[PDB]
């Protein structure tokens, strides 16, 4: 299925995923498509940061849903 | 309520006041024993609270009148002497400058006066007081935005509104989003980092 991933500057990308993908798998797909290292990514849905070990289905994230990518800060 | 006779009389005094007739202050009953009241005050003109109305929780403690009524803003407000999270108030007459002969009308008008002029030397809310001193223009626009969102005042910054909308679209709670952006100089990156810290 397709889901959208949006960044804080409103740029939107499209990702093909499976409902059974873990958020860890999704971060890797984002790396494959956009080059962003998984360790820099945080994905937000329904006001919560998603945990790497759970699935999109676990979070009720479904076709054409939007996840929000918030990169880790310099620090 | 041992002080009930006095609270009823002071209640009626506000009802009949000149300032109520000029729609500056007002009071309403909450409980049937007069131990809790609801006040309201108008934002003064030529402040960022203008056009807003602010509701106040007023609780009368068992030690009144030797100790002051406990007052907190129900209506959320951005002001150095009021908590941006709770509505708690830092004002001399509500703490150690209280005198037993002070009335409910005096307390209401002292609060309306506070909206006219902040006392940032003795703040309730360090984040707000810091902004008030360090960036008075952003403080003014931030206060006006809170007066629009919470107190009914006319429109504020469309750019602040769009930042609030953008973060609410991620599913964060609107009030949390407002206070995160207001506390972080309206910087979307750092307000979002605060929101993710809880």
């Amino acid at each position: 299925m397709q889901i959208f991933v949006k960044t804080l500057t409103g740029k939107t990308i499209t990702l093909e995923v499976e409902p059974s993908d873990t958020i860890e798998n999704v971060k890797a797909k984002i790396q494959d498509k956009e080059g962003i290292p998984p360790d820099q990514q945080r994905l937000i849905f329904a006001g919560k940061q998603l945990e790497d070990g759970r699935t999109l289905s676990d979070y009720n994230i479904q076709k054409e849903s939007t996840l929000h990518l918030v990169l880790r800060l310099r620090g | 309520n041992i002080a009930v006779q006095r609270i009823k009389r002071e209640f009626k005094e506000v009802l009949k006041s000149e300032e109520t007739s000029k729609n500056q202050i007002k009071v309403d009953l909450v409980d049937e024993n007069f131990t809790e009241l609801r006040g309201e005050i108008a934002g003064p003109p030529d402040t960022p609270y203008e056009g807003g109305r602010y509701q106040l929780e007023i609780k009368i403690p068992e030690t009144y009148p030797f100790n002051p009524p406990k007052v907190r803003f129900i209506t959320k407000i951005w002001h150095p002497n009021i908590s941006s999270v709770t509505g708690a108030i830092c004002l001399d007459i509500l703490k150690d400058q209280w005198a037993a002969a002070m009335t409910l009308r005096t307390v209401l008008l002292s609060l309306q006066a506070l909206l006219a002029a902040a006392e940032p030397d003795d703040p309730q809310d360090a984040v707000v007081a810091n902004q008030y001193k360090q960036n008075p223009e952003m403080f003014k626009q931030t206060a006006r935005l809170w007066a629009h969102v919470y107190a009914g005042a006319p429109v504020s910054s469309p750019e602040y509104t769009k930042k609030i909308e953008n973060l609410c679209a991620m599913g964060f709670d609107r009030n949390a989003v407002i206070v995160a952006l207001s506390s972080k100089s309206w910087d979307v990156e750092t307000a979002t980092e605060l929101l993710l810290s809880n």
